[PDB]
RNA sequence: UAAUUGCGAUAACGAACGAGACCUUAACCUACUAAAUAGUGGUGCUAGCAUUUGCUGGUUAUCCACUUCUUAGAGGGACUAUCGGUUUCAAGCCGAUGGAAGUUUGAGGCAAUAACAGGUCUGUGAUGCCCUUAGACGUUCUGGGCCGCACGCGCGCUACACUGACGGAGCCAGCGAGUCUAACCUUGGCCGAGAGGUCUUGGUAAUCUUGUGAAACUCCGUCGUGCUGGGGAUAGAGCAUUGUAAUUAUUGCUCUUCAACGAGGAAUUCCUAGUAAGCGCAAGUCAUCAGCUUGCGUUGAUUACGUCCCUGCCCUUUGUACACACC
């Protein structure tokens, strides 16, 4: 045990799969005990595409935007080695992208 | 590895689309209604939802 | 080229005795005084300002404006 | 291309010189959407043919 | 006045109107009335204000148009014709030059004189195309005095702009020239020459 | 800058490189009515002459007048760049030349002549009296010549 | 720690953050006096919210403002709502209530909005032209 | 030159085929106490006070 | 009472310096000035011919002077300006580069700036006094 | 133009009847009350009903109401 | 009423799809939980002015504090509220005050039944039938063509200037997007009149480019109404960039050449508030090429708050020999 002064990068596409497990790792943190900066929100970057609905060329010209909204969190630990391998094996998520790094650069 | 974010997203939206086709096409005669790719350390898990999992 | 171009010095007297009487010079005003074109008629706005006559109370490029002395 | 200028019949003037054809100015005009609703298949359907298969 | 000064200083004259006259660029809100009955209402003046821009939302309701500061809907009818849309800093910077002329000109609070040379340029009544049967004839009609402020002002500047297309004179010159002309009717001014045209169809058709 | 007063020494319309001058104009877009000279080769020659441009074309004296001359016809020895002009690697001696005036025209033809004379499509285009830059013909240019 | 209030105002996209503070009476705008601002047609904009409660009511208190966003006009309304308000934020904490509602009565009834944000924002442009409103152009045959 | 002026007292309707005026009935300031119903060119609402060029003529209908 | 620069409105002070490195002579002007346009995206050459070199560096200390460090590369986008592309519409353009270099590389030469850390030119701490000192001298001649 | 589609002009309709004491002629208490008494998908929806039972409530007072 | 939206009339009563609701996005939260990838004040370290103090900077951690301003979770806020007008004495409407906001708050996404021989087999490894299939209508390669020019038409771009061009000088956005078998976004440093070149560098990005220091615009001058210093078509000569390949000239740059256009006939388009109009930017295309599109913000008005005259459509009634429905 030593500590390893920790950055997790929380990003998903759905807000409140990435809230829960986000609020899931505050409460589980902070519950037992360690310094923590909570969840830093990210801007939501809106990744748009615009498009004519129409196959062809016929017809008044109909554009059409699509987007996907992608959320990005990060929470800053520091832990020893051993509540950091528990923590991140566990909370797993399908949808949310978990990035863990032990360092500042 | 090393993919912007962004591309990242949309590379992964990109291969469920690829995936979700390709059981559509294959599993048809097994009654196949959706997947739901679970990402997890170690593995990727591939999810089949589909009617008749015995000929799976 | 239809007039007014230079000096002739006729016309710079003409100027100093023809302007009092004149509420309002500028560039146009002096022109209107089927004279000088905008490159001397400035000129001359400086050089009535050297002594005496024009009273500036407006400021700048355009729009000028002068009264007569007191 | 030594044919090329030494062809006169050829070049702006000479184009200049021309009167412009009718069939220019003159529009489209479409044709037939008059008939568009009237089958050209000459064959038409059946009320068997549209039972048994609706 | 009582000057008063603190770590950044503002300077004399600055100082001096400010905190005692609401005058404008300078010019004095207080005297300054409308030559005209009616017309009151529709013409601003006090409120007094500095210089001639504002955020102001006059647009949302049918009539607060008529509560715009009279010299600020001048200023605003300036900036137009294609190239000059936008460009308020543009016309309020002639607004600024063509009361400097004004005043040079007679006195005569150059604010008072706008304000003759719009009530005297509202036409009293105009005519209307009325079908009167197949070839339409034209009834006489009274005209608001909304209206007739509205015309004033567009008649004066696109006379103003009109005149100053095309020849030495500037926008702030021609803007004075015409000003001054229809505060007291000369008729060789390009609004009361049609402040009197649609009154005099006015009358033949009445 | 100052009022003037000078004498009948200035004269109206002088005559240069076989062309004629407005005077009573500044003396820079006095220089460009010439052939071969527009406002940025007349701004250099006169900053390179040792001439006020606040002058018109009517003061500046007859010898201020020959000097703008010998730098007009010779601009590389008074040092003007030679990428500020207008005809430069011959493509016959490679020298690098400004053309001026009545001679503008001449050197034009000839380069014309030469794409016809052998045989350039370029030139084909120039002597059917079309577009010779690509653009697109069918709908452009109808008033024509 | 000395008394401080810290105040904004808008106008489009234009922000523009005011520090109100007990001080000698400097009015500066990002780094230059309030005396300089230069659109210059406008000048009298940013002096306005002063001479509308009197000169003097400044000495008491520094006055500093930065501005990001907007354009050149833009800008001036945002320091002049930001200049406003914060006067009216500082003898809300710090001088009587009755000073501040008499601050607040003077501005309001004069107003231009000095002390109440004006919500105009651009609207989104719709396909079929170059504006929001103002579609392309149609010919019929 | 005889100038008469009057306040609107009440909003009628608009008239023509355009609908661009409306009939209003108008109290004349100067000696009150008689009635004249109008026609406006631009718009206008209840007090405003019309400059009528001829005293006595009205009219009703518009086309 | 104390100056900096940021109490003189922007153009008699530039002017003021502009006129102040006149009477210096110490310049490096690089002599292909006034033979030269500034931008790419200009008509004509400058109208002050002799000068304008000092206006422009006059500027161009006065500019970093304010902010933390500014390159040759921020001077084009920001002494550049609408370049008419004739029957096309106007696109926005950079100036040229090799002027507000070596306008750099002679205020460098003269010491009112120097090489920053970080990329860039810093206002150097001679330049500070010098431009602080003509800003105090502009409000002495307006008294 | 402000006019309130038939399922708040129902609703409100249903809420009077039944819950005549309380529901005065404030809005704010009704919001709340709606939100004890009632279960309404959204924040707009419901405070339209409350809005609209304030109104209905208000001219009550003057005396009755159709329906 | 925006609405078969409602009131009201009532052999109907009470209801469902659609409108509404809903969802997204923009406006407001001295309070919720936080932020060296957002900033603020303090304190050190420190530069310059002047000052007995004070002003302006500089400083990736040198520490301490804070969340107004920036970010996004979850809440809250408007329901046309209060009051007064106006009406069937009704749903509503106008006005006022308040308010972030009172045009369905602004703007959109979604969208009932049906209709069309509308468009699309040139998006598809969607498809029936026909056609072809080895001297191929498969496919690849070489080279041209789609750009070809007496002319007719449509969307536009630039202009006719003095509300301007040109030269200095001032100097402000928002939506965006960026690179591993790779060459993306590129600060900085030097070379170059330019265009560009070159050595480095930060950035898989609230971290670097980027405050994208945009343009219109503001100020000080030069031109001074002259097809002029308005206008830049046409054309010559040269220098660069992408690419295997620039000729029919991809684009870019410098000199020169310097047309029509002096406000556009009959016509006809678009538009009501942060709108119209001026202005540029990013994104899409993309090796290179935007006079194009999709979004964005900057400057920011006049004039309606009406009618049914024109035109278009919906709705009643009316006639019919139409029902493959006036083709
Ligand atoms: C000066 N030469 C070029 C210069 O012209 C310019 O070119 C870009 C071009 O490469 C861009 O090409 C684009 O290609 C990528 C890619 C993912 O498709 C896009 O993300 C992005 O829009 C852009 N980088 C184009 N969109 C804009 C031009 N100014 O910038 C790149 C360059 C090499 O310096
Ligand atoms: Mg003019
Ligand atoms: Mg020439
Ligand atoms: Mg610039
Ligand atoms: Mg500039
Ligand atoms: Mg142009
Ligand atoms: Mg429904
Ligand atoms: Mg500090
Ligand atoms: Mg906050
Ligand atoms: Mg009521
Ligand atoms: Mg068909
Ligand atoms: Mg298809
Ligand atoms: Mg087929
Ligand atoms: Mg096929
Ligand atoms: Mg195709
Ligand atoms: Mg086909
Ligand atoms: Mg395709
Ligand atoms: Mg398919
Ligand atoms: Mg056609
Ligand atoms: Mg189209
Ligand atoms: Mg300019
Ligand atoms: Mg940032
Ligand atoms: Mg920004
Ligand atoms: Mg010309
Ligand atoms: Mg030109
Ligand atoms: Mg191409
Ligand atoms: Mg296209
Ligand atoms: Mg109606
Ligand atoms: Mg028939």
């Amino acid at each position: 045990q030593q500590i390893i002064k920790i950055r997790i990068t929380l990003t998903s596409t759905k807000v409140k799969q990435l809230e829960n497990v986000s609020s899931n790792i505050v409460k589980n943190a902070e519950q037992h005990n360690l310094v923590k900066k909570g969840p830093v929100r990210l801007p939501t970057k809106v990744l748009k595409i615009s498009t004519r609905k129409t196959p062809n060329g016929e017809g008044s010209k109909t554009w059409e935007t699509y987007e996907m909204r992608i959320h990005k969190r990060y929470i800053d630990l520091e832990a020893p080695v051993q509540i950091v391998k528990r923590i991140t094996q566990i909370t797993i998520e399908p949808g949310v992208d978990v990035e863990v790094v032990v360092a500042s650069n | 590895a090393l993919i912007s974010k962004k591309r990242k997203l949309v590379a992964d939206g990109v291969f469920y689309a690829e995936l979700n086709e390709f059981f559509t096409r294959e599993l048809a005669e097994e009654g196949y209604s959706g997947v739901e790719v679970r990402v997890t350390p170690t593995k990727t898990e591939v999810i089949i939802r589909a009617t008749r999992t015995q000929d799976v | 080229a239809q007039h007014a171009v230079i000096l002739d010095q006729e016309k710079y007297d003409r100027i100093l005795k023809e302007v009092p009487t004149y509420r309002y010079v500028s560039v146009s005003v002096l022109v209107d005084r089927l004279k000088i074109g905008g490159s001397l008629a400035r000129i001359a706005l400086r050089h009535l300002e050297k002594e005496g006559i024009i009273k500036p109370i407006s400021k700048h490029s355009k729009q000028a404006i002068y009264t007569r002395a007191t | 291309n030594e044919g090329a200028i030494r062809d006169k019949t050829a070049g702006r003037r000479n184009n200049r010189s021309k009167d412009v054809t009718d069939s220019a100015t003159t529009k489209k005009s479409n044709t037939r959407r008059a008939t568009d609703r009237h089958s050209r298949t000459g064959k038409t359907d059946t009320k068997k043919k549209v039972n048994q298969g609706w | 006045f009582t000057p008063v000064v603190l770590a950044t200083p503002i300077p004399e004259e600055v100082q001096q109107a400010q905190t005692e006259i609401k005058l404008f660029n300078k010019w004095s809100f207080e005297e300054v009335e409308v030559k005209d009955a009616s017309l009151v209402d529709y013409v601003q003046v006090r409120q007094p204000i500095f210089v001639a821009h504002t955020a102001g939302r006059y647009a949302n309701k049918r009539f607060r148009k008529a509560q715009c500061p009279i010299i600020e809907r001048l200023t605003n009818s300036l900036m137009m014709n294609g190239r000059n849309n936008g460009k308020k800093l543009k016309a309020v910077r002639i607004i600024k030059h063509t009361l400097d002329i004004i005043n040079v000109l007679t006195d005569q609070n150059p604010i008072q004189v706008v304000v003759d040379a719009i009530t005297n340029t509202g036409p009293r009544e105009d005519t209307t195309r009325v079908g009167g049967g197949g070839a339409a004839r034209r009834q006489a009609v009274d005209v608001s005095p909304l209206r007739r402020v509205n015309q004033a002002i567009a008649l004066l500047t696109i006379g103003a702009r009109e005149a100053a297309f095309r020849n030495i004179k500037t926008i702030a010159e021609t803007l004075a020239e015409e000003l001054i002309n229809a505060a007291k009717g000369s008729s060789t001014s390009y609004a009361i020459k049609k402040k009197d045209e649609l009154e005099r169809v006015a009358k033949s058709n009445r | 800058s100052l009022v003037v007063q000078e004498q009948g020494s200035f004269q109206h319309i002088l005559r240069l490189l076989n062309t004629n001058v407005d005077g009573n104009i500044k003396i820079v877009y006095a220089l460009t009515t010439i052939k071969g000279v527009g406002r940025r080769y007349s701004n250099l020659v006169c900053k390179k002459a040792d001439v006020d441009l606040h002058k018109r074309a009517g003061e500046l004296t007859q010898e201020e007048l020959e000097r703008i001359v010998q730098i007009m016809q010779n601009p590389t020895h008074y040092k003007i760049p030679a990428w500020f002009l207008n005809r430069q690697n011959d493509i016959t001696d490679g020298k690098d030349y400004h053309t001026l005036a009545n001679n503008v025209e001449s050197k034009l033809r000839d380069d014309l002549e030469r794409l016809k004379k052998i045989r350039a499509h370029r030139g084909i285009r120039h002597f059917w009296g079309l577009r010779v830059r690509g653009q697109h013909t069918k709908t452009t240019g109808r008033r024509r010549a | 720690a000395v008394p401080s209030v810290q105040t904004f105002g808008k106008k489009k996209s234009a922000t523009a953050v005011a520090h109100v503070k007990a001080g000698k009476g400097l009015i500066k705008v990002n780094g230059s006096p309030i005396t300089l601002v230069e659109p210059e047609i406008l000048r009298f904009k940013v002096y306005e919210p002063l001479l509308l409660v009197g000169l003097d009511k400044f000495s008491n208190i520094d006055i500093r403002v930065r501005v990001t966003g907007g354009g050149h006009v833009s800008q001036v309304y945002a320091i002049r709502q930001a200049i406003a308000k914060g006067l009216v934020a500082y003898h809300q904490k710090y001088v009587d209530e009755q000073s501040k509602n008499e601050l607040k009565k003077a501005f309001t009834s004069y107003d231009r909005t000095l002390l109440i944000a004006d919500s105009r924002r651009p609207e989104p442009k719709k396909f079929g032209g170059k504006g929001a409103r103002s579609r392309f152009q149609k010919s019929y045959r | 030159t005889p100038v008469t002026l009057a306040k609107v007292i009440k909003v009628l309707g608009r008239t023509g085929s355009r609908g661009g005026v409306t009939q209003v009935r108008v109290e004349f300031l100067e000696d009150t106490s008689r009635t004249i119903v109008r026609n406006v060119k631009g718009p206008v609402r209840e007090n405003d006070i019309l400059v009528l060029m001829e005293s006595e003529r009205e009219a009703r209908r518009l086309r | 009472p104390g100056v900096s620069v940021r109490d003189v409105a922007a153009q008699d002070f530039i002017n003021a310096y502009a006129s102040f490195l006149q009477r210096q002579g110490k310049l490096e002007v690089p002599g292909y000035v006034d033979i030269v346009k500034t931008s790419s995206g200009n008509e004509m050459p400058p109208q002050d011919a002799e000068g304008w070199f000092y206006k422009r560096a006059a500027s161009v200390a006065r500019h970093i002077y304010m902010r933390k460090q500014v390159g040759v590369g921020k001077l084009n986008k920001l002494y550049g300006g609408a370049k008419s592309r004739g029957v096309r519409p106007y696109k926005h353009i950079d100036a040229s580069g090799s002027i507000n270099r070596k306008v750099l590389q002679a205020l460098e030469k003269i010491g009112i700036v120097e090489i920053s850390p970080k990329g860039g030119r810093r206002i150097s701490e001679n330049g500070q006094r010098d431009l602080d000192r003509i800003a105090a001298q502009t409000l002495e001649e307006d008294e | 133009g402000r006019v309130r589609t038939k399922t708040v002009k129902r609703a409100s309709k249903a809420l009077i009847e039944r819950y005549y004491p309380k529901l005065t002629l404030d809005f704010q208490t009704n919001k709340r009350l709606c939100d004890e008494i009632a279960t309404i998908q959204s924040k707009r929806l419901r405070n339209k009903i409350a809005g609209y039972t304030t109104h209905l409530m208000k001219r009550i007072q003057k005396g009755p109401v159709r329906g």
